[PDB]
RNA sequence: UUGGCACCUCGAUGUCGGCUCAUCGCAUCCUGGGGCUGUAGUCGGUCCCAAGGGUUGGGCUGUUCGCCCAUUAAAGCGGUACGCGAGCUGGGUUCAGAACGUCGUGAGACAGUUCGGUCCCUAUCCGUCGUGGGCGUAGGAAAUUUGAGAGGAGCUGUCCUUAGUACGAGAGGACCGGGAUGGACAUACCUCUGGUGUACCAGUUGUCGUGCCAACGGCAUAGCUGGGUAGCUAUGUGUGGACGGGAUAAGUGCUGAAAGCAUCUAAGCAUGAAGCCCCCCUCAAGAUGAGAUUUCCCAACUGGUUAUAAGAUCCCUCAAAGAUGAUGAGGUUAAUAGGUUCGAGGUGGAAGCAUGGUGACAUGUGGAGCUGACGAAUACUAAUCGAUCGAAGACUUAA
């Protein structure tokens, strides 16, 4: 159906509370010395060594 | 008297001395230890607690639980006997069992009893209301766009909104749910296993408590 | 297994794709839920070839597409792929997360041969 | 196969059935106890079907009696059943028959081996 | 059952009857073999009797294992009592029909 | 119900009857308990208490009602916008066509009757059904629970025994007690009978390829056909509504004056329903009245803080769980999945060769070979190395 009235501007922050998005869960590289993906090839050089 | 838990391995059958078929569930019960006594004098009621399965000593690694943690180390050296999954009481035994865990073995049983057996039911996601509440449908070929959706959830305008207990789609299965006054076929010793007539709650490998029936 | 977001013997065709593109390459960057079902594909075949025999060819030949490489896909497996392997008890690929792809946001792995 | 539902049926298992085979043709010897008398009634058939559980397989005989063909399914390990013996055996090329539940004469017959 | 030619294994002169009604309980909605139900005559007619059900196909399962599938399905007239109301009966019948004390029947067939 | 009024709605409150789903009243159809009978018994009639559960499937009609058929313990009466069309239909009802009878001079109208005829919507709020996170419950946790309160279930038949006894010329024919077994309905499960089973096995049809034969592959609803493992199932297989209490309704009383007697009542004391509260099944401490038992953890500095502990996760392998999240099984000090090797079960006798035939083909090698989900075993591949969060316990009085 169609809405029998319009959102306030509080009630829409209420429910864009939970649209967040989380940090991926990352790791530093031991050998390319910055931060990789866990359990991910290392972007920056080569290897994975797991 | 004294239940028993166990593991639902499967289902078989034997041939009574009738040559009667009877189907029959096989439930494998090992280290039952009785690790806490619930007695009045301190918490309200009496009762026994019961571990059935025996998990690793602590870690400090321990990331999967197959581990015990430390919290359950105390309380089954309380009993000197090892971390066990599956704790759970039982009343309506009158406690005669030992503080310190002496093994429950499953001759507790004889097979010309009476049990109920009790395990959470199996699951089934979110089932919709013809598979979950045995709901008709709708006819199928006479022009019809109604088939499998629920009927009406309400009369029109005096009540004016849906009354609680309104059967609806939703998840299903996964209940704790009770069978009552099924027989013991069997209770082999030395293999730790006891054969009750009929089937019981739960998947294979479901936990199940065996108790003798209330009525 | 697991049905890829195809249809019966597409889904057939995707595989045996994927086992000949395998054992021409010995290594493909692909999606991490084809490279779970193609590893369960090109291990079957790496057997046959450990094998050997004329059955074995023919049931490797009715899994495995025509490319020449000069070889063929199934002279690659029952010649010189399946001598290399001679001695580990299955195990025969491994994955390799890459990442997330654009595009897509695809996790794109890379399979190959050990 | 669980080694625990294995090991506690082996006391129903029992040795002393013939390997007969689906296509074949059995005489199977039963145990009324209808009354106060036990009887030996025979069932002589043809072996449609042969199922495989261990000790929860079955196996089906038919057979046009007078008119009406009728279909038996007893287990194997059942303590009713006396003897079976073989009667003949027939070369059929399947496992179940059920093609025969549609024949009568001629077309409901079988071979030799 | 409700609506089902059965055909008839005694010879009475009727050789097709319909099912009208299973009796017994207030909403049955199917009866098996040993089973007293309302038919009428639609081959030789057209009268209401009750027959029981000599045969079946989907068979009964005996109490031990032991299911006995029928070719076809078949019943048998009735009077007042449970004696046939013709002279013979043909082809099998299974056993459940000589336990509801229907002796009187199965003394007629040909075979059980 | 048929009406009366014309108070809300004509900037729209969608019709009758069926389908799905129900829920409430009691003026009770059945089952439960009684009084009175012109109640011998069986069977009844009429009142009285009782709403716990149950209350059929067809024919004809758009039909409701209504008649009929075959049962049943019974086939209740009503309300909820004559419940329910943002849940379904659209048969009738009042759209445009056409025709019949009738009326009209006529265009056209029905007392009518008949054949044909677009049923729109992506759910914002409340509501309901599931399922998570934040904070709280004066330290941080893990586990097991009590249960205030809430929900579920609650139906009935027929045989045999008392006993052919009681009552009755005879006919007939029991109350109360005891079992067996069914219908309908819930519910759990897949051993069994069947169903399905689009990465299993086999047969066969056309045509196109793998250079050719043999062997295979693509496409043709999964080309078609015969079987079918795990799982999911009912029509299959188990169990349930038992047994008892406490207070009661109609009812029956016991003692007893008011009223020297009579009196079930005013004092007082008993008995007495499928109904009430228990018992049985489940959920439940956000039960802010935030319960309880066990176990674990607890130091270094500046009024307070810190990272850390026990513990829990991010991340990864998964399924007995699953829309997602959550729930479970693991993360190498490892059997979580895949592979490998053995099985089970399924199909049903692989290719190659040899032989017998001129050929289609047949026999042996050989219960052969292939085998998704099922069982074990084996670290061969992958669950690496890492990181985030998370206490050191306020204030009075009393002992």
């Amino acid at each position: 159906a169609v809405p029998k009235r319009r959102t306030s501007k509080t009630r829409k922050n209420k429910r864009r509370t939970h649209f967040k998005i989380s940090v991926p869960g990352m790791t530093e590289c031991p050998n390319c010395g910055e931060y990789k993906l866990s359990h991910r090839v290392c972007k920056n050089c080569g290897s994975y060594n797991g | 008297t004294k239940g028993i838990l166990g593991r639902k391995i499967g289902m078989t059958q034997v041939f009574g001395e009738n040559g009667e078929l009877i189907p029959v569930t096989v439930v494998e019960a090992k280290e039952n230890v009785v690790l806490q006594k619930k007695t009045v004098e301190v918490d309200g009621y009496n009762a026994i607690q019961v571990g059935f399965e025996d998990k690793k000593a602590y870690k400090k690694d321990a990331k999967s639980n197959k581990y015990a943690n430390k919290p359950a180390e105390g309380h089954a050296k309380k009993a000197d006997a090892a971390p066990k999954r599956f704790i759970r009481e039982f009343r309506n035994v009158d406690v005669d069992a030992y503080e310190v865990g002496q093994e429950v073995s499953v001759d507790t049983f004889v097979a010309g009893d009476v049990i109920d057996v009790t395990g959470v039911s199996k699951g089934k996601g979110f089932q919709g209301a013809i598979k979950r509440h045995g709901q008709s449908r709708g006819p199928m070929s006479h022009g019809s766009h109604f088939h499998r959706a629920p009927g009406s959830v309400g009369m029109a305008s005096d009540a004016s909104r849906v009354f609680k207990g309104q059967k609806m789609p939703g998840r299903m299965g996964g209940n704790t749910v009770t069978v009552q006054n099924l027989e013991v076929v069997q209770v082999d010793t030395e293999n730790k296993v006891i054969l009750v007539k009929g089937n019981v709650p739960g998947p294979k490998k479901g936990l199940v408590e065996i108790r003798t029936s209330i009525k | 297994y697991r049905k890829l977001g195809r249809t019966s013997d597409q889904r057939k065709a995707m595989l045996r794709d994927l086992a000949t593109s395998l054992i021409i390459s010995e290594r493909i960057e692909t999606t991490e839920a084809r490279a779970k079902e193609v590893r369960s594909v090109v291990e079957k075949l790496i057997t046959l070839g450990k094998k050997g025999d004329l059955a074995s060819r023919r049931n490797a030949a009715k899994t495995l597409r025509n490319v020449e490489i000069t070889q063929t896909a199934l002279q690659k497996l029952f010649g010189e792929i399946a001598e290399r392997y001679t001695e580990r008890q299955g195990g025969y690929t491994r994955i390799l997360k890459q990442g997330p792809r654009r595009g897509d946001g695809a996790e794109s792995v890379i399979i190959e041969l050990v | 196969n669980h080694k625990l539902i294995e090991a506690v049926t082996k006391s129903q298992l029992r040795t002393d059935l013939p390997s007969f085979r689906p296509g074949d043709t059995l005489r199977v010897h039963v145990r009324i106890i209808e009354g106060t008398r036990e009887r030996i009634q025979v069932f002589e058939g043809v072996v449609i079907k042969r199922r495989g559980g261990g000790v929860s397989e079955t196996f089906t005989v038919r057979k046009i009696s007078s008119g009406v063909g009728v279909e038996r399914t007893f287990p194997l390990h059942t303590p009713k059943i006396e003897k079976i013996e073989v009667k003949r055996r027939g070369k059929v090329r399947r496992a179940k028959l059920y093609y025969l539940r549609s024949l009568r004469g001629k077309a409901a017959r079988i071979q030799e081996i | 059952q409700q609506e089902t030619r059965l055909k008839v294994a005694d010879n009475s002169g009727a050789r097709e009857v319909l099912t009208i009604k299973v009796l017994g309980g207030s909403g049955r909605k199917t009866a098996n073999i040993g089973d007293v139900i309302v038919c009428t005559v639609k081959n030789a007619k057209g009268d209401v009797v009750k027959a029981v059900i000599v045969r079946t196909k989907s068979g009964v399962r005996r109490n031990d294992g032991s299911y006995i599938k029928f070719d076809e399905n078949a019943c048998v007239i009735i009077r007042d009592d449970k004696g046939p109301r013709g002279t013979r009966i043909f082809g099998p019948v299974a056993r459940e029909l000589r336990e509801g004390n229907f002796m009187k029947i199965v003394s007629l067939a040909p075979e059980v």
